[PDB]
């Protein structure tokens, strides 16, 4: 309930208001992704997760609850993701890479050679449900 | 502003350090490190050696943490070979990697404190360094450059009394660390010469490629032994110390805690080490016993083929990184299917840390530049291969 | 500052060659002072040396190769401007300098 | 190895 | 988070005209792209929410003398947030200038200087592209396959000249190359 | 402002040091690259020699404009720095 | 803050109470047994696996064990070994030249573990510093002298690691 | 052989690894 004393990260400072700096960045992201063509994989994912996070930031007033339900970093690590997605949208718009070439071809190699168990392997835990919901949205 | 040169040729600071500093007054404005004086062409020499013949090059990369580089090279070769390692060999490798981590931290802390002006802890720490290098001399025949960790299993087995002697060492290393801390931690001069010098934000550490203590001092809880565990590190209990201010003092408290936790891991490895064989049973990749080569024909053929041609790694390429004492040590090994590596880049943490000296020292006192260099724990064997 | 983008035609390559030559010529006074070349070489013999290098590398018609040559020459010039190279090195590179050739080579060794 | 090649596919 | 998820996500979200080769294996998920889309791909992969790759581990070159585009430049990337590694590769010959990524990753400067020193690949918009490892005035790029192991020049002290001088190399014992290759491979 | 006398001599003197320039042809009006059959390298070398016999500088946008020694000597005579 | 805490931490600031605690620690080590050894008289502990000066061994009958298989010259990562061989008058496969560059040697022990007849071994000797570069170019005679001079210790060590190698 | 280096039966004795406090001084 109380304001966050420290974020635990050097350079990252606690933002006194995080439900008002995120509800605005998400609104800007949703109002600026419109320039991307509708049938592009980027727009669908960036307009799916930005809608869910925007709804979550609208439902619950306290930052602790927002941290709990999203479960992906602190509210001070979500502002720095929204501000980077906003920059990425502009860079996509000015570059305009949306044109699929007529002579496009991609070699999708699929190797299956196993690796040992003691070998260092990056094994993360299950991602939040949205990372899969956006995925089914993209495939569909 | 004038253009000043620190070349310390004397190993009171590294030995091949060459900084060209632009000082306005007493503050330094830009620190350009001139590297290349210890560039011995190691990366090109690897391509002319057999996979077994190129193992000793990794001892001489980070000559303060020897087993750390061999572990990474062996793991890369195993990954490209799909070679399974027995549990006892894995426990031995973890044990001698955590001994190596303690050795590196003990050298780093006191060679950094000697730069400040504290001469007493240096000899005290080198006493325990000699005690630990005695164990290096027991399993192998070399005090420093021990070709002990090898791609298949481990080179050879442990002597009879090694476990007892290591336990006896661990019974007093805690008090040794306590004395070393009590000489430096509470001292006001040590605090005044380290606190708020070298502050790095987490974003800066991520952008500049910082790893290990340099990264974990900024609040980033990123340990490669817990994020991408290797060997039996996921069966051992140890904490990951994380800093709060990012200055040189946090890098020192974390460098203490990482060595206490290394002692803890060593104790667990001693207690849980099982019995069995120390090498993979695929003698197509591992040497036969000296009693089997002199008695069996196929064992002698395997010995002859392994000690001239060696094994052949299937054509592939991968990047394997381990948690070296300095930070993330990675090997990018490329194989074309022959008995010699096609390409082997060595990703040294010191290369990414000495590169960031420019922004860490900017607008700092001239005497505060040696503390910034010593807190990164740089050795130039790895900086310029 | 940054490495310039790769050229698209021979005219841009020629412009870059001229710019590099002018920069090298303006760098001549600095070398005569950093290294004791005052009572060693005329201020025009070196200029002729750079001109000779540009002229004997003047048969290239590939703009990329010309740009790479210019970049290497600029790197060499920057190294010489600094005290990086030894004194005799530039004096060993940047100074302008009978029976039969076959018979002398024969008298020298079998490996021509 | 499953080295199938993607195409525009209209 | 994982090789199975990153591959499928980047298949959909990424623009198709950038990547032309996508291997998904246990040795590493690689992306092979043209040299004129490298900066765009690495900027996308540094800012996107689900592909927050904020660490450039290293930049290495690989020499393939048998290929038309001789050099292969590999970008090993790391994502601390999602605990995943991505590798991006391009190809360039000896006279092409590929784009520099120091704007995105400040640590790319020394690795790009090392790549230029070792292989001769030049980077566009690099603040300072000079040799970082080889000796001053070094001629040739040692990490090329056609560069001799011992080099072309050797260093000795010349007493009459009163300085350390460079001379053509002359080995007292030449490097003995042992051919252990087997015909039954 | 400088008189034409000495500025004419200072440009009629240095041009004869190119081991190919004919002394009989150099005059207040004798184009560098056209009338003397010079190379573009010599076309910039004459300008650089103009700043090699003095300390003033010629911007890169003032070198390729007019390769005529008449306008060159007029510009030299309109150099307040020289004397 | 609290008056008591402020006063207590102010006393420590002015009375140097955290430097006396280090002076006492140093003084305690002052009156303490030393850990230095008289190197000329007493030597530091070693191990039977120590990789020191190289030695060429011979059979107890007096025949040299080296069979000119060149299996140590091909495993040497530093290319410090050069071997020349031919058929001896008896018809046995022996070496005419066996010289090791100790200025190239990295003392890794690969040659010792690759020899199928236990001919080349790294003995316990580590005190062989020379005054000349050519005295470090060991040849067959020098190596055989080393093997003859250190034969008993080498044999005992090889017995020790027979259980492990 | 079957006699291999390892911990004795029952394991090794427990060893401290944390900082030991030192309350020395009258203050
Ligand atoms: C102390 C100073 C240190 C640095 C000194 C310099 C060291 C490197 C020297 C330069 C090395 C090179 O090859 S870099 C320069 C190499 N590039 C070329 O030669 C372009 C091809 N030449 C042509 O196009 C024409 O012949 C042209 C000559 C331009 C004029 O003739 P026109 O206009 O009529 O056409
Ligand atoms: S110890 Fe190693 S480097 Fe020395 S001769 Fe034997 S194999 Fe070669
Ligand atoms: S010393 Fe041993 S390995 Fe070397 S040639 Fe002689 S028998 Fe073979």
């Amino acid at each position: 309930a109380k304001v966050k004393q420290t974020t635990g990260i050097v350079g990252l400072d606690v933002v006194p208001n995080a439900r008002a700096v995120l509800i605005d960045l998400y609104s800007k992201t949703l109002k600026e992704i419109q320039a991307v063509p509708e049938d592009e994989g980027y727009r669908k994912a960036v307009e799916s997760f930005t809608r869910q996070r925007l709804n979550v930031c609208k439902e619950e007033e306290d930052w602790e609850m927002i941290e709990k339900r999203l479960g992906c970093g602190q509210v001070e690590e979500l502002i720095e993701e929204a501000r980077d997605e906003l920059t990425l949208i502009g860079k996509m718009i000015e570059w305009d890479p949306w044109g699929v070439p007529d002579d496009y071809e991609c070699e999708v190699i699929e190797n299956d050679a196993p690796i040992p168990k003691h070998v260092p392997q990056h094994r993360p835990g299950p991602l939040p449900e949205q990372f899969y919901k956006t995925l089914e949205g993209l495939i569909a | 502003n004038f253009t000043l040169n620190f070349g310390p040729q004397h190993p009171a600071a590294h030995g091949v350090l060459r900084l060209v500093l632009e000082m306005n007054g007493e503050v330094v404005e830009r620190a350009e490190p001139h590297i290349g004086l210890l560039h011995r062409g190691t990366e090109k020499l690897i391509e002319y050696k057999t996979y077994l013949q190129a193992l000793p090059y990794f001892d001489r990369l980070d000559y303060v943490s020897m087993m750390a580089q061999e572990h990474a090279y062996s793991l890369a070769v195993e990954k490209l070979l799909n070679c399974e390692v027995p549990l006892r060999a894995q426990y031995i490798r973890v044990l001698f990697c955590e001994i190596t981590r303690i050795l590196n931290h003990l050298l780093a802390l006191t060679t950094h404190a000697m730069d400040v002006g504290a001469l007493t802890p240096f000899l005290w720490a080198f006493e325990e360094r000699e005690k630990l290098l005695e164990f290096y001399e027991r399993v192998s025949g070399a005090r420093m450059h021990a070709s002990f960790i090898r791609p298949g299993g481990v080179a050879q087995d442990l002597p009879l009394g090694l476990c007892r002697d290591i336990d006896s060492f661990t019974q007093q290393f805690a008090s040794r660390i306590d004395e070393l801390e009590e000489m430096l931690t509470g001292n006001r001069i040590w605090k005044q010469r380290l606190v708020d010098i070298g502050t790095v934000t987490a974003q800066q550490a991520k952008d500049w490629g910082f790893s290990g203590v340099m990264l974990r001092g900024s609040g980033v809880c990123w340990d490669l032994r817990r994020a991408a565990p290797y060997d039996v590190y996921d069966q051992l209990d140890f904490d990951v110390p994380v800093g709060t201010r990012g200055d040189c003092y946090d890098r020192y408290c974390i460098r203490i805690e990482e060595m206490r936790q290394s002692l803890r891991i060593i104790v667990q490895c001693l207690n849980q080490m099982p019995s069995g064989m120390i090498k993979a049973d695929d003698r197509k990749l591992c040497p036969p016993s000296r009693c089997r080569m002199k008695l069996s024909m196929e064992s002698l053929i395997h010995h002859f083929e392994l000690y001239t041609e060696g094994f052949s790694v299937p054509a592939s390429s991968t990047y394997t990184a381990v948690e070296a004492p300095k930070g993330e040590f990675g090997v990018f090994l490329v194989s074309n299917g022959s008995n010699r590596p096609y390409r082997c880049k060595i990703r040294a943490p010191g290369f990414a840390h000495s590169q960031g000296l420019d922004f860490m020292s900017k607008h700092h006192m001239l005497a505060d530049v040696v503390t910034i260099i010593g807190t990164q724990d740089i050795v130039f064997g790895e900086v310029d291969r | 500052i940054g490495v310039p983008p790769n050229s698209a035609n021979l005219t841009e390559a020629r412009r870059r060659v001229f710019d590099f030559f002018r920069a090298a010529c303006r760098s001549i006074p600095t070398i005569m002072d950093i290294y004791n070349l005052q009572d060693v070489v005329a201020p025009s013999q070196l200029r002729y040396a750079i001109s000779a290098q540009i002229r004997n590398n003047a048969h290239i018609t590939d703009p990329k190769v010309i740009d790479l040559l210019i970049f290497k020459g600029m790197e060499e010039l920057t190294d010489i401007v600094d005290h990086a190279k030894q004194r005799h090195h530039i004096i060993g590179q940047y100074v302008v300098g009978g029976k039969t050739d076959f018979l002398k080579n024969f008298y020298t060794s079998n490996y021509f | 190895i499953r080295r199938y090649v993607l195409t525009k596919d209209n | 988070m994982d090789n199975q998820f990153i591959f499928k996500y980047s298949w959909e979200t990424l623009p198709k005209k950038w990547v032309k080769k996508m291997e998904r294996s246990e040795h590493g998920n690689r992306f092979d792209t043209n040299t004129d889309y490298l900066f765009q791909l690495l900027c996308f992969l540094k800012l996107h929410t689900y592909t927050r790759v904020q660490v450039l581990i290293d930049i290495c070159g690989v020499d393939y003398p048998s290929r038309k585009r001789r050099f292969e430049v590999v970008y090993n990337l790391l994502s601390t947030r999602y605990n995943s590694r991505i590798r991006v590769q391009t190809s360039a010959d000896e006279v092409t200038r590929i784009s520099s990524v120091v704007s995105l990753f400040p640590s790319a400067g020394w690795w790009e200087r090392e790549v230029w020193d070792m292989f001769g690949v030049s980077f566009i918009n690099h603040p300072d592209l000079r040799r970082i490892l080889t000796d001053y005035g070094f001629e040739g790029h040692p990490l090329r396959k056609d560069f001799p192991l011992s080099g072309y020049v050797q260093v000795r002290y010349d007493d009459p000249e009163k300085r350390v001088v460079s001379e053509p190399i002359e080995m007292t014992q030449e490097f003995r190359y042992f051919d252990f290759a087997s015909p039954w491979e | 402002f400088l008189d034409k006398s000495e500025v004419t001599d200072r440009v009629l003197s240095v041009v004869k040091n190119f081991q190919k320039v004919d002394p009989s042809k150099v005059t207040p009006k004798a184009n560098f690259q056209n009338d003397l059959g010079l190379d573009s390298l010599d076309s910039v070398e004459v300008v650089m020699a103009l700043e090699e016999e003095f300390g003033f500088e010629i911007p890169d946008n003032e070198a390729d404009k007019i390769q005529s020694i008449d306008l060159a000597v007029d510009f030299i005579a309109s150099h307040p720095q020289a004397k | 803050k609290d008056w008591n805490t402020v006063f207590e931490r102010s006393i420590n600031t002015l009375f140097l109470t955290e430097m006396v605690r280090g002076l006492s620690l140093t003084l305690k080590y002052f009156f303490d047994p030393k850990v230095t050894i008289n190197y000329p008289f007493e030597k530091g502990p070693l191990s039977p696996r120590f990789r020191g000066e190289h030695a060429l061994r011979r059979y107890p009958t007096g025949e040299e064990r080296c069979i000119a298989c060149k299996l140590c010259e091909a495993v040497c990562p530093a290319q410090a070994i050069t071997i020349e061989a031919e058929e001896r008058e008896d018809g046995s496969r022996r070496t005419t030249r066996y010289d090791i560059d100790m200025t190239k040697c990295i003392y890794c022990g690969f040659c010792q573990e690759a020899c199928p007849v236990d001919a080349i071994v790294e003995g316990p000797n580590f005190e062989f510093a020379t005054e000349t570069h050519e005295e470090l170019l060991y040849d067959k005679e020098k190596l055989l002298e080393n093997g003859d001079r250190w034969e008993t210790e080498i044999a005992e060590n090889l017995r020790s690691e027979s259980l492990y190698r | 052989p079957l006699l291999q280096d390892g911990p004795p039966p029952g394991g090794f004795a427990p060893v401290r690894y944390a900082r030991r406090i030192s309350n020395t001084g009258p203050s």
